[PDB]
């Protein structure tokens, strides 16, 4: 069980840790989050009481270093930082615990929600999508754009998701225009799985990371990526049985975890109606089809 | 994006553009089987690819053989249209290639787009105009070449005959759309109007009769009357 300490909380802010959130008042004596489950990626996220515009946060893995948060009053945000001096860091952490200045990552023993949303997400893959390779942790916010969005402007601060474009020479084999456009199996299985991702696990990691960035930051661009990666599988007549079984599970926990009140902006009516009712896998997503119908029947 | 009355003069400027109409690509007669079920028998079709400035018609004849053992034929018709237009573009020298292709029906937007991915400097545009190009098969000599074709075949026409010698493209196109709109609303009446005077003939190298400017005015008047009559009938008004 690992800990992400805070030097201080100088500004009033709502702190997210994964799917949990805590209000902290301006100059309340708050000094971090303890008992963070080892083994998974985590995100710690922020929305200032005074500007609900700009949600931002940090993907990290406690196995990769000792990380802490410090408020920078120049740049105006909670900053994640690495403490290389390990003995200084244990000394800091042990104090704040003894003084009980730390909220405890509030995991119900039965609750597998985080594992289920981050099952294929690995810090090494997050760091290739979010390039700032002098940190072991990745910064994301609401407004960061995607490589693909820039095509259609600051490269350093882009989300470098795998470009998916159904009307591209990548997607369409010369001489198989109709076959490849109506059945995207060659785009999914040869170009993307064999070609670019290597395996189903890295495909699902990127899909899951895009969803979480959509949900936690309302990143419009991650939303488009999450939907594109779903459509490409649903619009492929030929998908390994295990990918379909795993997709239904991934989508189930993502739909289950979505705030009820955000299904107007985070869910794309057209993509889901196609996936559940029209596409080749219309009958392959029982769990996702059931929760979508019982929780969001309006959208469909 | 789309093409309407607001940007209508665009059609007669000096960017090479083509209209594509796929409404006669896949044509069926519906009949009863011996068992008293229903079956279709396909007949020869055509892609109606037209340059509205010059009147050059690229008439790609679709022989019924292209449908043999194919499923979802009305969806295939769209993709076969896209494929043939792509091929025509690729057979044209660079300075003859169009900068735009306007599809008369929206269901052609994606098929043409996907077939034209190698030509990203060619805009694929829908139109909000309801253009009577379906009536192209009411033109005797186009109907003839399509029904006689024993194989895939591309036949080049000028659908304006020699009109451009005397009138603008704008005016030629209007005359054309008026003749086709008439033919589509009442083929019999329309064609009676065109041939009732035996002294005005169709030149062998032409599609329409050799009318004087005066006789065109009269014909054009008769086609406008026929289009209102039929509309008055359709709508009891």
């Amino acid at each position: 069980m690992n800990t992400v300490p805070f030097t201080s909380a100088p500004i009033e802010v709502t702190i997210g840790i994964d799917q949990y959130s805590f209000n902290v008042k301006e100059n309340q004596p708050f000094h971090g989050i303890k008992d963070i489950p080892i083994g998974h990626v985590h995100v710690i996220h922020f929305q200032h009481a005074d500007n609900s515009s700009m949600r931002y946060g940090y993907w990290f893995d406690c196995r990769m270093g000792n990380f802490y948060i410090q408020y920078d009053p120049k740049d105006g945000l909670y900053k994640m930082m690495e403490e290389r001096d390990g003995a200084k860091f244990e000394n800091i952490v042990h104090n704040f615990k003894e003084r009980q200045m730390m909220v405890s990552y509030p995991k119900i023993d039965e609750d597998d929600t985080w594992y289920n949303l981050t099952e294929f997400v690995q810090m090494d893959k997050i760091r290739k999508i979010v390039r700032k390779d002098e940190n072991q942790f990745s910064y994301v916010d609401s407004s960061m754009t995607t490589v693909q969005e820039n095509e259609l402007s600051d490269p350093a601060h882009s989300l470098n998701y795998t470009v998916i474009n159904f009307k591209s020479r990548e997607a369409i084999r010369p001489g198989h225009e109709m076959e490849d456009f109506l059945d995207k199996s060659y785009y999914l299985n040869t170009v993307m799985l064999q070609g670019i991702f290597k395996n189903s696990s890295n495909y699902f990691g990127e899909l899951q990371f895009a969803f979480l960035n959509a949900m936690f930051f309302g990143n419009y661009g991650s939303s488009l990526q999450w939907h594109a990666m779903i459509e490409l599988i649903c619009s492929s007549a030929t998908v390994p049985k295990h990918m379909l079984d795993k997709l239904d599970e991934i989508l189930y926990y993502q739909i289950k975890t979505l705030p009820e009140q955000y299904s107007d902006i985070l869910l794309n009516e057209r993509v889901w109606n196609i996936c559940l009712y029209s596409s080749f896998q219309k009958n392959s997503l029982h769990n996702t089809e059931k929760i979508m119908e019982n929780k969001y029947p309006e959208l469909l | 994006g789309a093409m309407n009355s607001s940007n209508y003069a665009e059609l007669f400027n000096n960017d090479i553009k083509l209209f594509v109409d796929d409404t006669n690509v896949y044509r069926v007669t519906v009949h009863k089987t011996f068992e008293g079920n229903v079956a279709t028998k396909a007949i020869n079709g055509c892609i109606f690819t037209l340059n509205p400035k010059t009147g050059h018609l690229f008439l790609k004849i679709i022989h019924t053989s292209v449908w043999a053992g194919q499923k979802r034929l009305s969806q295939l018709a769209k993709w076969k249209t896209a494929e043939e237009v792509s091929a025509l573009v690729r057979s044209l020298p660079k300075e003859e290639q169009p900068k735009q292709i306007i599809v008369t029906r929206k269901a052609m937007l994606d098929p043409l787009e996907v077939h034209m991915l190698d030509f990203p400097n060619i805009a694929i545009r829908p139109t909000e105009l309801r253009l009577p190009f379906s009536a192209a098969m009411s033109i005797d000599k186009l109907s003839d070449v399509v029904m006689k074709a024993t194989e895939p075949q591309m036949v080049l026409f000028n659908i304006y005959d020699d009109w451009l010698d005397r009138i603008s493209s704008y005016t030629a196109f209007s005359r054309l759309t008026l003749l086709l709109r008439a033919l589509k609303t009442n083929e019999e009446s329309a064609k009676m109007i065109l041939l009732s005077d035996p002294t005005i003939t169709i030149k062998s190298y032409h599609l329409w009769p050799s009318f004087t400017d005066e006789q065109w005015i009269t014909i054009e008047s008769q086609m406008r009357d026929l289009i209102l009559t039929e509309y008055g009938r359709k709508y009891n008004v």
